[PDB]
RNA sequence: GCGAGAGCUAACUUCCGUAGCCGAGAGGGAAACAACCCAGACCAUCAGCUAAGGUCCCUAAAUGAUCGCUCAGUGGUUAA
RNA sequence: GAUGUCGGCUCGUCGCAUCCUGGGGCUGAAGAAGGUCCCAAGGGUUGGGCUGUUCGCCCAUUAAAGCGGCACGCGAGCUGGGUUCAGAACGUCGUGAGACAGUUCGGUCUCUAUCCGCUACGGGCGCAGGAGAAUUGAGGGGAGUUGCUCCUAGUACGAG
RNA sequence: ACCGCUGAAAGCAUCUAAGCGGGAAGCCAGCCCCAAGAUGAGUUCUCCCACUGUUUAUCAGGUAAGACUCCCGGAAGACC
């Protein structure tokens, strides 16, 4: 079961109807949940309390929580996600916001992110997709870290810095 | 990837999931990752 | 989209630097435009021009008012064309450029009745050891108490040709405006005489 | 000594098909179409109301409307003429997934066809009430 | 169907014992269908109550009432 | 009071427990080449020699050179090599007439399609006037294969 | 098939039960051909136009636009 609820300043949130609608400093950000779905804001912190208990219903919760937690830091702190480009000659460059990668494939691969996502190279080596919704992000980071897996034998690839990929070891 | 009928836990990894309709096995090891489906 | 009626005319040698090549002399003359169809008379885009001319002593009375209706001269054939439109009467001047690959659609030489060694290949059989079943004639229509009948397809002799045909990607290779006279590489459907029409690749590579 | 015939009737419904549940709503369709509280109440021929269903795009499934319901339909000489879409897939014709969900639950026979032949659907709303110019009582399902 | 031999505790298999049915049995049911289920047709009737079965629409009759079970289309083809 | 039999040839079509092409998991997978399990039948799946063969062995190739079903698909479609007529021979059995797990040479496979089905092509009528012509597309059919060289790159990889 | 993002019920973990994405010579669209007897028989442009016949010959009969008949041909075709 899930409960506290930081609901910083910045915030601002809405449960008209089934639109929960929030607005931040990040820019107005909206999720929908289940309407039975109990909650709202008491005192300061906020909850969302829910009908029966067992299944159909805690998980749910379990998850609008969670959910709603996420707009919070959302409007409020902005996510993004640092990728690492790894192996010989690998390397992102850019166009506009365009994520460019250079990875092995016989012609150059390029990524361009979506409706409210961003990218940003430090050393041509490494990568980072910030931005709003935490979803996306990861929701993108992921097409970006698909350009390429890292291998069972030299871990290539693009991969998440902290990154625990083993080897196989051949020959 | 290992579809077996008899689909059951390799070592104290092989983490029994259930996406649609189907009996998975995810272990943090690969060749335990197993599947009926 | 775009296109032009013509005529075909014959083939013959031209060489194009030193690689001679055959061509399919086609005649697209002018043609008239009788009838813009829109996406808001008849429910869609498209247009009517027309092609060889007629004398108004053959001209229908009601014939006469549908292409008096546009003022252009009884043409004795008219054809749709999807999605295309320009101003006055279309001509290939302009249309089709040297370079272009299109395709030619007449009409297949009609070979009456065929069998099926010649309408669908088959291979008939022997000539020699043992027969009543020489060369053509079809050889089992089916199967037994199963499927009690043939189906639905099954090749057999025929009337073959007379169809409607389109020989994709074609080179126009010269162009005589002043002659409303193309000359296109390979071989166009229908004989000399027939009724062609020359359209911009169908879908080209 | 029973009932005879009338003819100079033709009640002119207009049945809703939104949110309600394609079957249910159907079988409404086919009762009146058949007949209803029926006139001279008669077999021989037929007297139930003309119908005409709006919207239908908005009919209403449950679980399957891409698994399960698969309309199917079967072609010339089946030489592998097994032709079958999703229900969801008739969203180039939702029409037809109610008009031919019932001409299912009518009489097969001559009379039968005869009786597809009033029922009138339109997967619109309001621009469907053109194809209207008679009466329209509008009798909802339930 | 029940009780056995046979046969792979195989077959609309084969041979006995036993009860019922078809054979010599129409009618309702089981989509259809000898024998399964209900029931034994003297004739006439725009009359009535029931069996087995049934009561969304194709058919006659509660899309009935109340407390539950499963989201599989299980229901609408088997097992370790 | 007859459901023509083995094999070919012709003509096909269907299932998948896929032979090759497509996509994928794991590999004891370095790469290249493979093994193996999953998803997947669009299409394709060669020519010769021996045998009546099916089968199979083999020559040369191929991406491959799938397995099965359709009265062991198809004789009112062809053949007739095979085998279950009459002749004749050998071995074998029989005193014999004859016989056979057998072997061997020979031996007339029926012009005329009525109903369904199928391929083409017309006549009627219908589509709320009588006519000329140009079309929308409901639906339906056809097609849907593969190699090799080059480039990237002699890179990634690899002690090489 | 297979890989995944956000992620509860199992305060972790999870391709999942809410949700969202990638993804095959296959499926649907696309290409070429047929096609409203698609009897739910469609659409568009054009033409001919409102004749005659007394409950004795109740409907046919002149005709318009148009077309067939027939003649001479054809790269069309068995006949049509």
């Amino acid at each position: 079961g899930k409960q506290p609820i930081a609901v910083p300043s910045g915030v601002t949130v809405n449960a008209q109807d089934g639109v929960f609608k929030v607005k931040g400093p990040k820019g107005e950000l909206t999720v929908p949940y289940n309407t039975e779905l109990t909650v709202r804001q008491d005192g300061d912190q906020l909850l969302v309390e829910r009908p029966s208990d067992a299944q159909k219903h805690r998980a749910l919760h379990g998850l609008t929580r969670t959910l709603v937690a996420n707009a919070v830091k959302g409007v409020s702190d902005g996510y993004t996600i640092n990728l690492e480009l790894r192996g010989v000659g690998f390397r992102a460059k850019l166009t506009g916001k365009a994520l460019e990668m250079n990875i092995g494939y016989s012609h150059p691969v390029i990524i361009e992110p979506p409706a409210g996502v961003t990218f940003a190279v430090p050393e041509p080596t490494r990568i980072d997709v910030s931005g709003i919704d935490k979803q996306l992000v990861g929701q993108v980071a992921a097409n970006v870290r698909k350009v390429r897996k890292p291998d069972a034998y030299h871990g290539k690839g693009v991969r998440f810095v902290g990154e625990q990929i083993a080897l196989k070891a051949g020959k | 990837m290992k579809v077996r009928s008899s689909v059951k836990k390799m070592c104290d990894n092989c983490k029994v999931v259930r996406r649609h309709g189907r009996v998975l096995v995810i272990c943090s090891n690969v060749k335990h990752k197993q599947r009926q489906g | 989209m775009k296109g032009i009626l013509g005529t075909k005319i014959g083939m013959t040698q031209i060489w194009k630097n030193d690689r001679a090549i055959p061509v399919t002399v086609v005649l697209a003359g002018p043609c008239p435009i009788v009838q813009r169809k829109t996406a808001q008379t008849d429910g869609y885009e498209a247009v009517q021009i027309g092609y060889a001319p007629k004398a108004e002593r053959k001209v229908n009375k009601p014939m006469q008012g549908h292409f008096a209706k546009a003022g252009v001269a009884p043409t004795r054939i008219l054809r749709e064309f999807r999605g295309f439109a320009p101003d006055g009467d279309s001509v290939n001047v302009d249309i089709f450029a040297e370079g272009e690959k299109i395709d030619a659609t007449g009409t297949s030489k009609g070979k009456g009745t065929q069998g099926v060694m010649k309408r669908w290949n088959f291979a008939g059989g022997p000539a020699s050891h043992g027969s009543k079943k020489w060369h053509r004639r079809p050889g089992s229509i089916g199967q037994r108490k199963t499927p009690g009948r043939v189906y639905k397809g099954k090749r057999m002799a025929g009337h073959m040709g007379m169809e409607r045909v389109t020989v994709q990607n074609l080179e126009v290779v010269e162009i005589r405006a002043g002659e409303n006279l193309i000359l296109v590489k390979g071989a166009i459907p229908g004989a000399n005489g027939g009724l062609v029409v020359l359209r911009s690749a169908a879908k080209a590579s | 000594k029973t009932y005879i015939p009338k003819n100079d009737e033709q009640n002119w419904v207009v049945v809703d098909a939104s949110g309600v549940p394609l079957g249910r709503l159907a079988t409404l369709i086919a009762s009146r179409i058949r007949g209803k509280h029926r006139p001279d109440f008669t077999p021989n021929m037929i007297q139930g109301d003309f119908v005409v269903v709006i919207n239908a795009a908005q009919v209403a499934l449950t679980g399957k409307k891409l698994d399960d319901k698969v309309y199917t339909r079967y072609t010339g000489y089946q030489g592998g003429l097994k032709t079958e879409t999703a229900r969801e897939a008739l969203s180039k014709h939702p029409e037809r997934v109610i008009e031919h969900a019932v001409f299912g639950m009518l009489p097969k026979g001559r009379q039968g066809r005869a009786m597809h032949t009033r029922l009138k659907v339109y997967a619109g709303e309001t621009h469907p009430h053109s194809a209207q110019k008679p009466q329209v009582l509008k009798t909802q399902p339930l």
